[PDB]
């Protein structure tokens, strides 16, 4: 389903509304395999992405949706129905790679 | 500082075999820092994978690394089966009394 995205990827904006139109669809329906894989997949590609510095074209944008740092959540919340331990290991990546 | 000498290996495979029964929970992020980490020498991940082996809650660590497993083209998988064979095994007394 994903592949004409992951072949074509660039640093233009529809890339970052991508990313928060599925961060909304997953808070709806809690298929966490699902969203997991699909996460899996883009990592290397925003990775590279940065290398080349987040100031051009839309790349820090980019970078903020992919981190979760975009979207509007509750003023409260103990933690989200889609992380678990288990998912630690992707922010200890994200920091040893992206810094 | 703890040194390499051998029976503070055998010391160290005991400490972590009580942390994973008493259940410390301070002690799997230590795990975590070992099995993902460089500049380590081998041979402290091979006794920690020993203690791991030995351990009731071995499956646990299993569903915890699945993607680590899996995706490092099977070459700490292949290593614990070595480990597994040398270090996880017992004398069969029952067949030699059994045998006379």
């Amino acid at each position: 389903y994903i592949k004409p995205f992951l072949d074509g990827f660039n640093g233009s904006e529809p890339i970052s509304e991508l990313f928060k139109k599925f961060i909304l669809v997953e808070d709806r329906l809690n298929t966490y395999a699902k969203f997991w894989k699909v996460w899996d997949l883009f990592f290397d590609k925003v990775v590279t992405l940065c290398k080349d510095g987040d100031r051009y074209w839309y790349v820090d944008k980019i970078i903020k949706s992919y981190l979760f740092a975009e979207s509007p959540w509750k003023e409260n919340s103990n933690g989200w129905h889609t992380f678990k331990d288990s998912n630690s290991q992707f922010f200890c990546d994200v920091s040893r790679t992206m810094g | 500082k703890i040194g390499e000498s051998l029976p503070v290996r055998r010391s160290f495979r005991n400490w972590i075999s009580e942390r994973l029964l008493l259940d410390d929970q301070s002690i799997k992020p230590f795990i975590a820092e070992i099995v993902c980490g460089e500049g380590i020498s081998n041979f402290w991940k091979d006794e920690l994978w020993v203690a791991v082996l030995l351990s009731d809650n071995s499956s646990i660590f299993f569903n915890y690394f699945k993607r680590y497993l899996l995706s490092s083209d099977q070459n700490l998988l292949k290593r614990l089966t070595f480990l597994l064979r040398l270090a996880c095994k017992d004398v069969d007394y029952d067949l030699l009394k059994q045998l006379g």
